[PDB]
């Protein structure tokens, strides 16, 4: 919100029998993709630490 | 802000793998070396020539210069 990074974003933990996908998906304007991904990954790193 | 204002690109998919899922120097023989030769081959005849032609000129002038130091007996065949 503070930087108008994306129109929307979501975390997801899709599970499967023997595997799965853990991540996130955001929708943004062509010119803020970078800052968004940056802040996002940051939070992930903020999680492990 | 140089990334994003570059150019109008449409319909191009690219696939790449994390560096840790692949080899650093793959197919050294099957693929690598052959191209190294391919490339060497391609250029050899554009480059090498003028270099070789220079070498000659070097060798020629270099020796011809020495020859001009040695004496010619035909200058003393009567100097008794």
């Amino acid at each position: 919100v503070e930087h108008k990074l994306c129109h929307s974003f979501q975390t997801f933990n899709t599970s499967y029998s023997d595997t799965g996908l853990f991540g996130f998906h955001f929708v943004a304007d062509p010119l803020s993709i970078d800052d968004m991904m940056f802040c996002a990954q940051g939070e992930w790193m903020r999680l492990c630490t | 802000i140089h990334f994003g204002n570059l150019a109008r690109v449409r319909h191009i998919i690219t696939y790449s793998l994390s560096p840790f899922e692949q080899r650093a120097i793959p197919n050294i023989f099957s693929d690598a070396l052959p191209n190294v030769w391919r490339r060497f081959s391609s250029q050899v005849f554009k480059v090498a020539p003028p270099f070789l032609g220079a070498y000659l000129l070097y060798s020629w002038g270099t020796q011809e210069f020495e020859r001009l130091k040695r004496k010619n007996p035909a200058d003393y065949e009567n100097d008794q």
